[PDB]
């Protein structure tokens, strides 16, 4: 009756799909990648809306920020994992624009679709997009406008950090730019390099943001098993050892011949111990801290001489305390110490919060190390707020790279896109229709800060254009209301990361590049 | 309505909501006398010099005859 | 019948979108603060909680009651 | 087991940009299907029928009407390739592709936050402005010229499968639309479905294919005493049953006599002998009905050498009523020598590989005709029976409306660049979308470069700027060669009603799709 | 692709894909029927569901009878059907062509050429191949020792050639004794019988009728001599009224009144036939034989036997068109008008009963034009040898007749055919020159596959052939006993002319259809 | 069959049946590789069921992790794996030269011939072909200018030619500094290491060695 359609000259796969050409394999990669393009469309810029995504682990997480949105989706496209590494290069690079790449190469790809169901194919739109990539590399130091150099002091840089901020803490601009420039700056290596592994985020649950500050130091969240809480001078001697005596390491056998050394085994090693913690008694200390644990006989004599015990089961944060304090990790037990003492200035505990910590509080020499501890009414808030605090430690690397900045908030893809269809309408070749596709992408980058902000694309992106004729080259976008008669960016004070733009542009370039030289696709089965 | 909301989405708030029991009206007060009252129903004969005792199996099938409030209701 | 991919979004994962949405977890605050709506007040009555194991639990606290609902919905956590 | 407190049970919901968004990408995706069926350097594309029969075509209309598909604004699409099936013959792939394109330049203007109804309000200011530019780059046509008509039928069979006949098959679909052209009352009429019969027979070659000035049937004689061949026969009619049959009564007579059931078997021959004499009384040859026949019928026309057919359809009938100029009766007592079919020519009873068919040919003036279609086998005279209705419906839209544009992509540059210039007094924020509809008319050049392998963006640079100039208008694209020749050289050419139904279809369906915002599945009915 | 996104269960073939699947098929229905073209080919068992045998190798019966399900075996099939269908012989050759214009054409397609350039050289090739078709075609004025030899080149391709000299006497001296004076020939005045009595080469030709019913009345006469047949179509059994009617009778004496008088219009039309034997001169022997189309109940046939009236009962429907020439009488519908004029006349009725089954047989006639093989195959296998064997063979000599020129045998067509679009191959100017070259090498299939199912060499044999035929003007071709090059105009090897024309143009049109085939699919579901 | 009489699970291909078997998958293989032959051909992507992406469109690489189960497919990948092992490129160019092996000797042992027949001139034309390349040949001294257009060569058949300029001063440069006087070059004293830093177009030549 009904006949069917066999193989036909190489269906050998056990449930294997197999993709070729240009409708099957590249028209199809665009439209995976344009969907989540129009994804994280809605979250970019400072108008953004959070997203609750919940993973695998059943647990919730709700941000604006499009590189901790992909690290939960389980996307299984293989040309949308493509988009999502790159995003994933901006995070580990500058670690700011993480979002700019998903709208950048998802127009790019959008555009090239435009192109290759019109005219040339992927040999002439991947070439064309070369062309206009390097010379957009050529006017990104055209526009740099102001710089991060004079007066590198907290009143400076709690402006230059408000850009970083308000894209994801739009109402807690001002609270956060000045935290985070008592903190970074305070942790200055005096024109070294800038760690930003030195910045901790202590996370109290407790009131809102507005009870937030800096302490410089660390703050711990374990307990004492003492009562000699109140430390002023601070003498801190840092151990790795567990602080229980020296075991040997092979077996370990008492042996015992005699009623004499039955009876003296039980008080000599009471003595043995007791000559160790008089040892560190003698040379001045009153803080140690152990890595592993501690038997009842230290507790015994560290109450008895009066010195305060901390115990730290990660190993990671034994060594932040030793950057702290300046002390030094002794691996054997507790010698005479000489010269590795740590040295802060008040050592207590207080429970805020219903949280009691450890706070090791530096009060004169301020700058050893700095600690955010941020308050919030719900936990996923102030993991929130932690991301917008790593996202201004971020940006005070960029600065301390390169200390170039340009005019953001749509007033350099506007001056990138009038500058690329200049070179485009001089290129006496069929190229030329890629290099003005490259430059309405970035056009449609402003559009996506009027669109989230409920104002007409069309007005917005007229307005841009008639007011950049050749010299003005720094209007952006007045987001503040409707009808918005946009102003000058360096007035406001938008402007960051020329160093985030620098690499933003070349990974969505080589993203979208990447997914249009891909023709056949081959995949195996899922399991 | 439960378990849907009024724009088609699947409206769920705690985990097998659907396998739930709640009660707030009127007869959440009225269903806590009358549990109470068949316990205090059983122990008014066992009340007085009068008071018939009660025989109370375990679930092992040990039988052990009892009088006292303490036991019986434990 | 709108989307039949031959690779589909992420794995089968539902999402809703705009004014929908927004709604949606307005009114989903609204089940679980009845649960805290009754014991305000000195004329206000506590309530009972009975998990799968079988231990009561009556309060009227708000720390007590909301942590022994086990609301799942992503909005009503807050 | 107590029932969930649900409101509309098990039906789905769906609103938003999944809706608007979604409907194009339905909408392209049965425009990428029948793509490369449009040029003359198209192929065929076979398809499988749920009955077990093979359709292999590379017509819009038949490929579309053999899928099935869940989409609900995927069906839309196959009912407009139906209408445009139904009004004009060769207006159905140029619907599906600019429809297609409509809605591809429409989902640009749904992510600009701008409304459907601005976009759907530039549309139909757009469609009443391409009605007005095919009107002035027409040109009338003289019916009454033989050459001037086959030129417009080559090029509406230029695409399909009978291009290499194509000496043949103009010649066989204009004679069947001029022999049908009957006018009675004062109403012109064509009817090139029930008058204009395609009967195809497997087997002989194409080239011996011809349209018989008459009828055909296959339909043998009753009795082999009956001629088989008679010069001029006199044809008639008939619609009831030559037979003795029960009437429409409870009718039940009482036999108590000997000679009472003798005679009732009498007066049946007797019923049937005088409705015999009264057939005769006009000397006719041929008696053809559409019920059975009785063999006291067959003898009575036996011995006065009357050739009587059996079982023609009802449908043959009223298409040997026009031939023969016959009058279809339904009671012989009432015959008139007005319901003779006087002036048919010759009748033969010929037989085409074992089987008799009944030719009705020769005719004076017949007002239908048969088309005799002989070939390699079923499958591939399918083809040329849908290939020869839409050469005979063209044929019908110009004796209709003699009016012809330039097609082959000089039809769709004419009026892009009428919109082009008429868009320049707009200053309105409906600007932008009355542009988009003069680029969506460019997929029909694109079509016809890309199906013959020619290159898409050095030659609509140079079709694009050869329009600029408003002297010569009417430069197409070639689609046996790829180049850019003028039409006026290589005789391409459409008639109006083609390319007004072509537009005013494909704007109308991105009219519908664009205002479905929302769409609900899952409810039944009665 | 497209048709998975609108439809989930609508599988697909692409460009590339589609072609593949056709041409691939084309060379599985090659490598099948190549084993039984020409007299050496092998014959093939098919068995149905049932469990029957049908011994058979004509290529319209093998591609009908074979378990296969796919959409291009199907579209052979259908150009299969109506090449046995108007003309007979040619199927087996039908399919080689096909087979070999889609492989010979894949050679430069997957080349990177399109297929509309290959099917451009193939109607530039037809018109060549049509034009050498008429001039090498031999009238010969239909000759009754030409159509001997024409119908002993289609019948030895279907039978083990001992049959084949029985067979060609029965199915030439058929073909003269029908219609003459330039008139078409028909073919339903040749009765094909199936008996069982000998053996399969004993078929004769009976020169009048062969009935397969007999007498329904044991006192009728089984053998008559000089008998005068009464071809009737009336009902000589009990019928009613139209009308629901009934009786009504009031006594018993009544009521046998009424029986009699229900049969006096059955008896009427029996008394018409009784009075027309005693007005033929009914003082001889004078047998009547009533064929009677339509049943007698046995009451007529009780009455007819008395007289001596052989009645038969339940003919066909062209029984009464056959034997109505073959005896000279007039069918009639009525008895209204009974003549001598309306009887016919045999030298000999006879019947024979062949395992409770009568077989009445009509013979001795004077100008018949009504014949009937008889055919007495064993086996009921080998009866669908031989019937298939003599409608490929009537077939054959129709065409030799209504045709006026007879077109040569085995290689002498094809090769000289393909050694034409050779030297017109250079005529074409333009891209089209190699579909000329893979229409030409298509056409040789022929003299190889008789070299190949002989057991001599494939590509030694064709170098021979055409050697022959460069170095002189004969029209050499293949001979299948020592693989030497030999003429089939003068060896008695000869063909149909409507054969090797619809093969030009009937394969040639469904391989430029199926080379422009791109998107297989299955959707309506 | 003989083979279906003893075991009655096994499937069996006959002389006339085995030969379109390896035929029909030697083109399957054939048409999948021709399309990435050269500089002008196209990427491959690579997906297998964990997920990673494996975009490369190396011979050896694409007939390893192939979604295939055939006989035939598993022979030309053995003759591949020995060819990307000994001498690196000239991998994709194997498998499209046993592709037309096959093709083109399929018009003759159809046509009546013997496949042996065949493989007598197969031997014949490859010591005249082995000749052929001994004289055309062309020697060099081992210039440093002449190893720069070796490495062109094959690092343009796997890069889009913007890397392949970047890539050939850290090959050729590479392997002038490990051995001298005549020396064979052992491969192990390069080492391969994989970082993440600034991008693709910035792979440099480390003089001495990179601890991971
Ligand atoms: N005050 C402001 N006015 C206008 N636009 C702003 C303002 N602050 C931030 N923006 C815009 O918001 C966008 C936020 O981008 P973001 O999501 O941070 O990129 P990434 O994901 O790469 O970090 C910037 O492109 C910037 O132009
Ligand atoms: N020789 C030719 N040169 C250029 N274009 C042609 C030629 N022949 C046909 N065409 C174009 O091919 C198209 C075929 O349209 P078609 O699919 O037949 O429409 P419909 O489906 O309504 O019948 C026509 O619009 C015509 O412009
Ligand atoms: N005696 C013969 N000698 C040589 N060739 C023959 C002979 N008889 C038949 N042939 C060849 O066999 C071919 C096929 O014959 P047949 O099987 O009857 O027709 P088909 O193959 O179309 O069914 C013919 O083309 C004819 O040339
Ligand atoms: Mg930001
Ligand atoms: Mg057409």
């Amino acid at each position: 009756h009904v006949p069917k359609a066999p193989g036909f000259a190489q269906m050998l796969k056990e449930g294997a799909k197999h993709f070729s050409g240009l409708e099957e394999a590249v028209y199809r990669n665009i439209q995976a990648c344009k969907e989540l393009a129009q994804t994280t469309r809605t979250a970019y810029g400072p108008n953004g809306m959070n997203k609750m995504v919940i993973n695998h682990l059943e647990k919730l997480f709700v941000t604006n920020d499009a590189a901790t949105i992909l690290r939960e989706l389980e996307v299984q496209h293989p040309a949308a994992k493509m988009i999502v590494m790159a995003s994933h290069m901006q995070e580990q690079e500058v670690g700011d624009g993480t979002n700019f790449v998903l709208v950048f190469a998802g127009a790019l790809l959008e555009l090239a679709e435009e192109l290759l169901r019109i005219g040339l194919s992927v040999s002439e739109v991947i070439e064309g997009y070369e062309i206009a990539c390097r010379k957009a590399h050529e006017i990104l130091p055209n526009l740099v406008c102001c710089s991060a150099k004079n007066l590198r002091d907290i009143d400076e840089v709690s402006s230059l950090l408000r850009t970083s901020i308000m894209s994801k803490q739009y109402g807690n601009e001002v609270f956060l730019a000045k935290l985070i420039a008592q903190a970074c700056v305070s942790i200055f290596p005096d024109s070294g390099h800038f760690n930003v592994d030195n910045i901790r985020v202590c996370k109290i649950l407790g009131s809102g943001i507005s009870s937030s500050s800096v302490l410089h130091g660390m703050v711990f969240k374990k307990e004492t098993e003492g009562d000699v809480t109140s430390v002023k001078d601070a003498k801190i001697a840092v151990y790795s050892c567990p602080f229980d005596g020296m075991i040997t390491e092979t077996k370990g056998t008492v042996l015992i011949k005699t009623a004499e050394e039955l009876m003296n085994f039980s008080k000599g090693e009471e003595n043995l111990m007791d000559a160790q913690v008089k040892a560190i008694a003698d040379t001045g200390a009153n803080v140690v801290v152990t890595g592993g644990k501690v038997a009842d006989m230290a507790l015994h004599y560290a109450n008895k001489y009066n010195i305060m015990l901390v115990r730290l089961n990660s190993k990671w944060d034994l060594r932040r305390l030793c950057k702290t304090v300046g002390a030094t990790a002794l691996p054997r037990l507790t010698p005479p110490v000489l010269e590795e003492m740590g040295h802060c200035d008040s050592v207590y505990l207080s429970e805020v919060g219903d949280t009691q910590v450890v706070v090791f509080k530096h009060e004169k020499e301020d700058g050893a190390i700095s600690t955010i501890v941020l308050r919030g009414s719900t936990d996923n808030l102030m993991d929130d707020i932690e991301r917008a605090v790593d996202d201004g430690v971020n940006t005070f690397k960029v600065l301390t790279r390169d200390k170039r900045l340009v005019p953001g908030g749509g007033a350099t893809e506007i001056e990138l896109a009038k500058q690329i269809t200049s070179y485009g309408e001089t290129c006496p070749g069929l190229e030329q229709y890629a290099i003005k596709k490259f430059a309405e992408a970035f056009e449609a980058i402003p559009r996506a800060l009027a669109e989230n902000s409920g104002v007409k694309a069309n007005e917005v992106i007229s307005k841009l254009y008639a007011v950049h004729q050749e010299g003005n080259k720094n209007v952006g976008l007045d987001i503040e209301a409707e009808v918005p008669a946009v102003k000058d960016m360096l007035e406001a004070g938008i402007l960051d990361t020329y160093l985030g733009k620098y690499w933003a542009i070349k990974l969505a370039t080589n993203a979208a590049v990447t997914v249009l030289r891909v023709d056949q696709i081959i995949m195996a089965k899922p399991a | 309505t439960l378990a849907f909301d009024e724009y088609g989405r699947p409206f769920l708030i705690i985990k097998d909501q659907d396998r739930k029991s709640r009660l707030m009206g009127l007869e959440a007060l009225k269903s806590h006398i009358m549990a109470a009252k068949a316990v205090a129903n059983t122990m008014r004969t066992s009340l007085g010099p009068n008071g018939l005792d009660k025989m109370m199996v375990d679930k092992d099938g040990d039988v052990t005859v009892t009088n006292d409030g303490a036991t019986i209701l434990s | 019948m709108m989307p039949t991919p031959v690779i589909l979004l992420k794995e089968g994962t539902d999402s809703s979108q705009g004014i929908p949405q927004l709604v949606s977890n307005i009114s989903a605050c609204q089940v679980i603060a009845e649960a805290v709506r009754t014991t305000l007040g000195p004329r206000g009555m506590d309530k009972l909680i009975v998990d799968g194991r079988g231990k009561a639990t009556i309060s009227n606290d708000g720390a007590t009651i909301l942590k022994l609902l086990d609301v799942v919905h992503p909005a009503a956590k807050t | 087991h107590r029932p969930v407190l649900v409101l509309s049970q098990n039906t789905k919901r769906e609103s938003g940009r999944k809706v608007q968004s979604g409907n194009i990408n339905a909408a392209k995706t049965i425009a990428d299907i029948i793509r490369t069926c449009l040029g003359p350097k198209s192929m065929m594309k076979m398809l499988l029928d749920p009955m077990g029969g093979i359709v292999m075509t590379n017509d819009g209309n038949a490929i579309l009407r053999e899928i099935q598909v869940q989409h609900p604004a995927a069906k839309s699409m196959i009912e407009i390739s139906r209408t445009q099936d139904e009004e004009v013959g060769d207006g159905t792939t140029s619907v599906i592709i600019l429809a297609g394109e409509m809605l591809s330049v429409a989902e640009h203007f749904l992510e600009q936050q701008m409304h459907p109804t601005v976009v759907i309000s530039a549309y139909r200011k757009a469609l009443d402005d391409m009605i007005s530019t095919l009107k002035k780059i027409s040109i009338p046509v003289d019916i009454s010229d033989s050459d001037m008509m086959l030129n417009i039928i080559n090029s509406s069979i230029t695409t399909k499968a009978i291009s290499r006949w194509s000496s043949l098959a103009c010649n066989i679909a204009l004679d069947a639309v001029k022999m049908v052209q009957f006018e009675e009352n004062g109403r012109k009429e064509i009817d090139i479905k029930k008058y204009a019969r395609v009967e195809k027979i497997p087997g002989g070659i194409i080239e011996d294919s011809c349209v018989l000035r008459g009828v055909m049937i296959n339909k043998d004689v009753t009795h082999p005493r009956m001629r088989r061949y008679i010069k001029n026969p006199r044809i008639v009619l008939l619609d009831s049953s030559l037979e003795y049959k029960k009437g429409e009564s409870q009718t039940d007579i009482e036999i108590t006599r000997e000679e009472d059931f003798t005679r009732i078997l009498q007066m049946e021959e007797e019923y049937i002998q005088q409705l015999c004499e009264d057939i005769i009384q006009l000397k006719p040859d041929v008696v053809i009905t559409e019920k059975g026949i009785s063999d006291l019928a067959q003898h009575y026309l036996m011995r006065a050498n009357i050739t009587a057919i059996r079982r023609v359809r009802k449908t043959d009938n009223n298409r040997i009523a026009r031939a023969c100029g016959a009058r279809i009766v339904s009671r012989p007592e009432e015959l008139r020598e007005d319901d003779v079919g006087t002036g048919a020519g010759l009748l033969e009873i010929k037989k085409i590989g074992d089987e008799y068919f009944t030719f009705i040919t020769d005719c004076k003036d017949p007002k239908a005709c048969t088309i005799l279609l002989r070939g390699a086998s079923k499958e591939i005279l399918s083809e040329v029976e849908r290939n020869l209705q839409d050469a005979m419906q063209v044929c019908r839209n110009v004796l209709l409306d003699p009016q012809l544009v330039p097609g082959g992509g000089a039809s769709e540059m004419a009026v892009a660049h009428a919109l082009t210039e008429k868009s320049k007094a707009m200053t309105g924020v409906e600007q932008w979308p009355y542009r988009a509809v003069a680029q969506a008319l460019e997929v029909i050049p694109r079509t016809l470069i890309q199906n013959c392998g020619a290159s898409t963006i050095r030659l609509l640079t140079s079709l694009r700027a050869k329009h600029t100039q408003e002297n010569c208008e009417t430069w197409g694209v070639n689609g046996e060669t790829g180049t850019l020749v003028d039409m006026k050289e290589l005789g391409i050419w459409e008639p109006l009603a083609v390319k007004l139904q072509t537009y005013k279809t494909a704007v109308e369906t991105a009219v519908l799709l664009l205002r479905i915002d929302d769409i609900v599945s899952g409810h039944k009915k009665k | 692709a497209a048709v998975k996104t609108l439809n989930p269960k609508a599988e697909v073939a692409r460009a590339q894909a589609a072609l593949a699947v056709n041409i691939s098929a084309a060379r599985g229905l090659q490598d099948v029927l190549r084993t039984n073209l020409g007299p050496k080919g092998t014959m093939k068992m098919l068995v149905s569901g049932a469990g029957d045998i049908k011994l058979t190798k004509d290529g319209n019966v093998l591609l009908h009878e074979m378990q296969i399900q796919h959409p291009t075996a199907s579209l052979i099939a259908k150009v299969a059907t109506a090449q046995d269908d108007i003309t007979g012989d040619g199927t087996t050759s039908n399919v080689l062509i096909i087979g070999e214009l889609l492989k010979q054409a894949d050679l430069y397609i997957s080349e990177g050429l399109h297929p509309r350039i290959i099917t451009e050289g193939f109607e530039a090739a037809k018109e060549k191949a049509l034009q050498f078709l008429e001039e090498v075609k031999v009238s010969r004025e239909m000759d009754r020792e030409t159509l001997i030899d024409v119908a002993r080149t289609s019948l030895r391709t279907k039978v083990h050639a001992e049959l084949a000299d029985v067979l060609t006497e029965a199915v030439v001296d058929s073909i003269l004794a029908i219609k003459k004076q330039d008139e078409p020939i028909d073919l339903f005045m040749i009765e094909i019988m199936e008996m069982k009595h000998k053996s399969e080469t004993d078929t004769s030709l009976i020169r009048g009728l062969v009935l397969d019913h007999g007498a329904r009345h044991p006192d009728m006469k089984k053998r008559v001599e000089d008998a005068y047949i009464l071809t009737c179509n009336v009902s000589l059994e009990y019928e009613k009224t139209e009308v629901n009617s009934g009786f009504f009778y009031k006594s018993a004496e009544e009521r046998e009144k009424l029986v009699k008088a229900e049969r006096k219009f059955i008896e009427d039309r029996v008394k018409k036939i009784i009075e027309l034997k005693r007005k033929v001169c009914g003082d001889s022997d004078k047998g009547f034989v009533v064929i009677n189309q339509k049943g007698i109940d046995p009451f007529s046939l009780d009455a007819l036997s008395k007289e001596g009236i052989v009645a038969l009962r339940r003919a066909k429907r062209r029984n009464m068109e056959r034997l109505t020439l073959a005896c000279g009488g007039v069918a009639l519908n009525s008895f209204d008008d009974l003549s001598p004029d309306c009887l016919g006349h045999a030298g000999l009725v006879y019947e024979y009963t062949l395992g409770e089954e009568k077989f009445t047989f009509i013979e001795k006639c004077n100008n018949p034009r009504s014949v009937t093989l008889l055919i007495k195959g064993p086996n009921k296998h080998t009866l669908t040898q031989i019937k298939d064997a003599v409608r490929d063979g009537l077939r054959a000599v129709k065409n030799a007749i209504d045709d006026g020129c007879v077109v040569p045998g085995a290689g002498a067509v094809e090769v000289a055919m393909a050694e034409a679009l050779i030297k017109h191959k250079p005529s074409v100017k333009g891209r089209a020159q190699l579909g000329v070259q893979a229409f030409a090498d298509a056409l040789l299939i022929i003299p190889k596959v008789l070299a190949q199912n002989s057991g001599f060499d494939l590509q030694e044999t064709l170098v021979k052939i055409q050697a022959e035929h460069s170095e002189s003007g004969q029209l050499v071709g293949v001979d299948l006993n020592t693989g030497e090059p030999m003429v089939a105009a003068e060896v008695g090897v000869w063909d149909n002319y409507c054969v090797k024309k619809q093969l030009l143009h009937s394969c040639t049109v469904i391989a430029t259809n199926i080379l422009l085939v791109d998107e297989i699919m299955r959707a309506g579901m």
